[PDB]
């Protein structure tokens, strides 16, 4: 879960 | 002003506790600030922005959003339906790829373009730069987010995605510029947010509905989720008056909701960002 950083 | 049946993030950013369902504002709404969204562009033709957003740099062939995440950030801070601050004007620089990747010396670019360009655009009430983007630990990526927000810019930056201490992370790591990390409508942390003592507040970041590509919608998760309700609650406050761009990020923590959220480390702020209406 990435939609990040 | 209320808008019913809001997103969740944008009710839980007024309100003093989860799960309501109303959105309450001031009706100037950002009127008269600027937000730039520098990320992979902004579809500035969506339907939700009613004609305030314009693509001003892009790095690649095309300045067209060809992933959507950009559009999905740019409709957090200002679209009609999903935006914290609904009249501000929004200003695309597309420094990630159509696959979401960048190369650290063209996201330096994009930020030191913005500092320039700030100088060219009308906008009484203040200037906010959103950077929804990130990658491992860099001096001069950190450099470049503290010389834009020197230059009169409130910098709001994602916390990154790791469930990590951010310090690990740029430009997230860089002190001066507010770091925002990611909450769900429970109130807890987001399970992939990252931590750390230098984070300055939370916002809503698990399943943000916004606009997308091709004049859509759908729901994401991330900090990069959360750091867009942040940017359009600092343009909101800069039309209210209440704060500057220097000022804005101690400000919006010094009003936030305190002790809300859960699982946070010890270390970490317990801060959730809070317009405080009062009708
Ligand atoms: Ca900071």
């Amino acid at each position: 879960l990435l939609f990040n950083d | 002003a209320a808008q019913t049946n809001a997103p969740w993030g944008l009710a839980r950013i007024s309100s003093t506790s989860p799960g309501t369902s109303t959105y309450y504002y001031d009706e100037s709404a950002g009127q008269g600030s600027c937000v730039y969204v520098i990320d992979t562009g902004i579809e500035a033709s969506h339907p939700e922005f009613e004609g305030r957003a314009q693509m001003v740099k892009t790095y690649y062939y095309s300045s067209r959003d060809g992933n959507g995440h950009g559009t999905h950030c740019a409709g957090t801070v200002g679209s009609r339906t999903y935006g914290v601050a609904k009249k501000t004007q929004l200003f695309g620089v597309k420094v990630l790829d159509d696959n979401g990747s960048g190369q650290y010396s063209t996201i330096i670019a994009g930020m030191d373009f913005v500092a320039s360009d700030k100088n060219n655009r009308n906008c009484p009430k203040g200037v906010v730069a959103s950077l929804s983007l990130g990658g491992g630990y860099s001096s001069s990526v950190n450099s470049a987010a503290a010389r834009l927000q020197s230059s009169g810019v409130m910098v709001a930056v994602a916390a990154g995605n790791n469930n990590a201490d951010a310090r690990n992370y740029s430009p997230a790591s860089e002190p001066s510029v507010c770091t925002v990390g990611a909450s769900d409508r429970y109130d807890r942390r987001s399970s992939f947010s990252n931590y750390g003592s230098v984070l300055d507040i939370f916002g809503p970041g698990t399943d943000i509905l916004s606009t997308w590509i091709g004049g859509s919608t759908r729901s994401i998760s991330g900090t990069s989720m959360a750091t867009p309700h942040v940017a359009g609650l600092a343009a909101y406050l800069m039309t209210l008056g209440k704060t500057t761009a220097a000022s804005a990020c101690r400000y919006i923590a010094d009003t936030a909701n305190k002790g809300d959220l859960s699982n946070i480390p010890f270390g970490t702020v317990n801060l959730l960002a809070y317009n405080n209406y009062q009708a």
